[PDB]
């Protein structure tokens, strides 16, 4: 019941909290909407579902990148690295992203306009082989009981990696992720004072999410075959 | 290249 104190990384947990929230919507506060669509059988791809599944994509990428600039020190860094960063992390984020908007009593997830889809539909919107492998990372997830706070510090340490490739200025990476990483740990355990395994545990949840996302970027290429036009330049970008 | 990102980081 008693903690040490921790202005310090007490103020970055709050910056990085406001800027998840300001970046994402909370799935409590949002009015949840459905769509009938391909929402009974499996399809090979429901073009209307990828049309509004590739545009909330591209909107939420255009939030990461928001989220990111929100990160004290951020944009410190060469634009080439916050590149580089952003490019390796991305669909990391996006994946933990849908999957805090996991609804297991109706099996569904929630997107941030407050979009609906089952778990066929999500296959159909373009998840195809990867519907279950994301669900399935969802329904473990929940048991974390993470808030707004642990899933921002997460997607951070999870940009904020100076372990990808070719990073212009590594070290600075890791001097930045490390306050990240403290503050993540000190959290925890405030919230949850009797589960010291908490914290590897959650960081755990982002080698997870770097199996799915690695599979992800196939997906990419079957998606560009079953399209009609180009992929969202963004997606192509991030993905590219 | 970027120019999407870029844009967006510049600005
Ligand atoms: C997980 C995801 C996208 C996503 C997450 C949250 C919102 C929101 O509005 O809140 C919107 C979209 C996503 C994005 C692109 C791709 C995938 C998932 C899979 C895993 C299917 C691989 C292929 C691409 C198209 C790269």
């Amino acid at each position: 019941e008693s903690y040490e104190m921790t202005a310090e990384l007490d103020d970055l947990t709050e910056k990085i909290r406001k800027a998840h929230q300001e970046t994402f919507p909370s799935l409590c506060q949002l009015g949840k909407y459905t769509t009938n669509s391909s929402a009974d059988h499996r399809v090979r791809l429901d073009l209307g579902l990828w049309d509004k599944f590739s545009e909330l994509a591209t909107k939420c990428i255009i939030k990461i990148v928001e989220f990111a600039k929100r990160l004290p020190g951020f944009t410190g860094l060469t634009i080439a690295d916050q590149i580089t960063l952003l490019k390796a992390a991305c669909l990391d984020i996006l994946i933990l992203r849908i999957c805090t908007r996991y609804t297991p009593e109706q099996d569904t997830m929630t997107f941030s306009d407050g979009l609906t889809l089952n778990r066929t539909q999500m296959h159909n919107a373009g998840f195809g082989p990867l519907t279950d492998l994301v669900f399935t990372f969802a329904n473990q997830l929940l048991p974390l009981e993470m808030d707004d706070t642990e899933t921002g510090l997460l997607s951070a340490i999870c940009l904020i990696c100076g372990d990808r490739q070719d990073l212009e200025e590594p070290t600075k990476v890791d001097k930045l992720q490390e306050p990240l990483l403290e503050a993540l740990k000190i959290y925890i355990r405030k919230r949850r004072p009797s589960k010291p395994h908490m914290f590897p545990k959650i960081l755990m949840k982002i080698t997870d999410l770097r199996s799915i996302s690695a599979k992800g970027a196939e997906r990419v290429i079957t998606l560009k075959m079953e399209i009609p036009g180009s992929m969202p330049p963004l997606i192509q970008e991030m993905l590219e | 290249r970027h120019k999407i990102l870029h844009r967006l980081l510049q600005e």
